[PDB]
RNA sequence: GUAUAGUAUUAUGCUUACCUAUCACAAGGAAUAGGACUAGAUAGAAAGUUUGGCUGGGGCGGCACACCUUCGAAAGAGCAGCGAAGGUGUCCUAAGUUGAGCUCAGUGAGGACAGAAAUCUCACGUUGAGGAUAAGGCCAAAAGCUCAAUUUACUGUGCCUUUUUGUACUAGGAUCAGUUACGAAAGUAAGGCCUAACGAUCCCUAAAUAGCCUCAGGUGCGUGAGGAUUGGGGUGACAGACAAGUUACCUCCGGGACAACUGGCUUGUGGCUGCUAAGAGAUCAAAUCAACGCAGCUUUUUGAUUCUUCGAUGUCGGCUCUUCCUAUCCUAGUGAUGUACAAGUUGCUAAGGGUCGGAUUGUUCACCCGUAUUAGGGAUCGUGAGCUGGGUUUAGACCGUCGUGAGCCAGGUUUGUUUUAUCC
RNA sequence: CUGCUCAGUGCUGUGUCUGUUAAUAUGGUUCAAGCCAACGAAGCACCGGUAAAUAGCUGGGGUAACUAUGACUCUUAUCAAA
RNA sequence: AACCACCUAAUAGCUGGUUUCCUCCGAAGUUUCCCUCAGGAUAGCUGUAAUGCUAGUUAAGGGGAGUAGAGUAUGGG
RNA sequence: GUACCCGUCUUGAAACACGGAUUAGGGAGUUUAUCUGUAGUGCGAGUCUUUGCACGUUAACUGUAAAGGCGUAGAGAAAGC
RNA sequence: GGAUACUUUGAGAGUAGUGUCUUAAGGGGGUGGUAUGUCCCAUCCAAGGCUAAAUAACGUGAGAGACCGAUAGAUUACAAG
């Protein structure tokens, strides 16, 4: 009935077989950030190309 | 807990704050023309007992008190919810 | 459960009357409209 | 008798257990003992 | 069906329907019995099914099953147990929001009645008070206390953290787009100083001054229904079946993943022995006892554990026979003495020999009567193809307590199958 | 020789006066589906019966002239009796 | 709760078995959720198919901590 | 000189764990439907020719009309777009 | 056809059938997949009967094969139900 609850013996082993560095695509995260800032950053880009 | 019988509150349709006579919300008794009920009536007929469950192991003795902020300019109710209360009073002062 | 001895008297296999040496059904003659005399031939035990 | 055979049967010690006095409405198998007894016990006087 | 009295329905006559009647009577009852369909009521007569999980075996006890605080946790991250100490299923229109003013707990001295405690005054006062409650942080022209005005405990969509080796809900956080409150203002407010106070689909239900889409021949007309969007009704086993027992009449699947049983490790408990002496012992610690302490040995007691055995190592005692250990009661030999003799108490070497007849009890053990003076143990708690079967432990049956009942009970009593050697 | 107890659980009525109650029928209301009434049997509730039905039926202080015991006395048990 | 045939090769998170060679690589008994603990799903660890054009270490500079030790605020003494 | 008995569940088997007296012959990941992904092949905004008809040295093979399938446009509960 | 009860269906405020009670109209009635009344338009005329062909075939009787080759193949290659 009463078997083991957990272990961490060879967590380290498995993690290091492969600690891959997940790289970010871009530093801006436009879902976040101020809308009032990003609102103006559109009208900078839109006005320039014309 | 006690609560005011009139207070100021944002009327969603008029788009501004305006004072509104509050009241405790109506738990409606179900009509038998409801589609869900109709399914139940036909399914309950015949043999093979009661069909759908009812909850036997029901512990908690409490209920979230929804109020009904009936507006005076707008004339339209907009339902606010408090937490869960054992008793609910009106303010007399 | 099994069927109980009170219920089993109905089906009536072994629980029938032992009617072999019984001499006949005890009753009057039928009515048929006065006065009619009738000698006791014998008295018997069934 | 054991519990399957009769209503009063069974138990470690012999005893009836159930009230032992039953309705006219009670079924075949269930009518055992005193049926619709408007009195019980010693009929003293009356 | 029918005739007549009275308040379409009540009453009591009629027989020919129908019915009991005997298969054949003849009467008597009567628009009723009974049957047919629907509705309600009824504690197992009968059927179907259920009767969680965790757990140093299971049961009983408990909730460590959802959440929160401190410690364990080893100064990053992380870390288990029926590990330690607790808490939550709420409370509050103010105990919320804002602005202003003030400082608390306590100690010291004073002050009519005034006392250890009433109200008043000054002085010191780093926060030990208080902040709804658990525990830990945090806070002094405040987050505390008081006064005043108030409703931001507001509406709408994304985003982030707890948590992604598993995405959710709960809770919290930063914004945008509104709108109000308060303040001279900068600003602050999206509840309570911060960490717990709670919940899916389906179904129902509420929100719209009565709105947005659909009802398939009508760009149809009332009723009614169905949708999309936002809350509530609830699952504490808290990612959420709707659910009581008993079996010694029991069955099956498997399990040494897990108990009873021999062995193993361990020695608390039991037994045996040292070291020290604080005194008993007339006097005198050490002839003989030995406290309060401290250190060991033993596996002849019982625990603790779960390594072996569940496709079976035949389980208690007695009877019968063997051998072994010494921590020696007697016999052999020796030393001490509170050793005159005798009987004793006590130390050392010695296991060759001896260690018993009976009453009750299933007994082991115990306890008496009697004798040649009189120790205790081991070998699968030696020894069941060597016996016996009294006990323990099946199915029959009785008593007592418990249970509504089936049934239960290191509670008692009685009847109850003991197989095979010819193999090495 | 078979004491006491009808509270619970049964069963039961020469028992109904009220309260709760289904379909149906009657009544109101809408253009209809429908909705709102009122009515009301048995059963339950209420009131009696029943233990050779099922069951049930005590604990503790003080107290006689030596101590001892407690004739005697005080108090409590459930919706019944001890 | 008889026997015979059929539904029926019923179901089993449980037991037992599961047939040639050489060669290269080579695990897991751990997280979350489950009437979940003799079982599953999900991630991990492993193999294979590929396809595009640094670090399981130290140094140097700079943040974080309240364990070991040590010691008239709270506690014990 | 060396060498424990194989198979098996297992953290651990030479085990006092279970299966196994000998030999021969039988003896266990197969097939169907609806899909997933990789590789091969043909055509390609197309593609599949089969239900069926016409052929045949006849269950095959060969020829072919038109529908239909999937693809080519999606979001929304839906109206409309 | 209606109300109600049961079985049944993809049929959903009933797809079909059946019991019980109830029961039409015929210048009118049925159907148009959301109950109910109501106004148009469309389309058929129930409650009686007969009828070849295309289609089915684990029974019985009488050429073909990438199948089995006497523990196989049917239980049976033979004095086998």
């Amino acid at each position: 009935a009463k078997r083991s609850n957990t272990s961490a013996h060879n967590r380290s082993h498995q993690h290091h077989r492969n600690i891959h560095k997940c790289v970010v695509k871009k530093l801006w995260f436009e879902k976040g950030m101020n809308a009032k800032f990003l609102r103006n950053a559109r009208y900078a880009k839109a006005g320039q190309n014309k | 807990v006690h609560h005011p019988k009139t207070k100021k509150f944002f009327c969603k349709f008029c788009k501004k704050h305006t004072m509104c006579k509050v009241s405790q919300a109506s738990r409606g008794e179900e009509r038998h023309s409801a589609l869900g009920r109709r399914r139940y009536d036909r399914k309950q007929k015949g043999f093979g007992g009661r069909v759908k469950p009812i909850l036997r192991r029901s512990k908690k003795t409490s209920k979230k008190i929804s109020l009904r902020f009936t507006c005076q300019s707008c004339k339209k109710a907009t339902m606010y919810c408090l937490g869960r209360l054992r008793k609910f009073e009106w303010t007399v002062e | 459960g099994h069927i109980v001895r009170a219920q089993r008297r109905g089906n009536g296999s072994v629980f029938q009357a032992h009617t072999h040496h019984r001499v006949g059904p005890a009753k009057f003659r039928a009515l048929d409209a006065s006065v009619i005399s009738g000698m006791v031939k014998e008295i018997i035990h069934d | 008798m054991n519990p399957v055979d009769h209503r009063h049967g069974g138990g470690s010690h012999q005893h009836m257990g159930a009230p032992g006095t039953v309705a006219r409405s009670a079924r075949p198998g269930q009518k055992l003992g005193l049926i619709a007894s408007r009195r019980t016990g010693r009929r003293r006087g009356t």
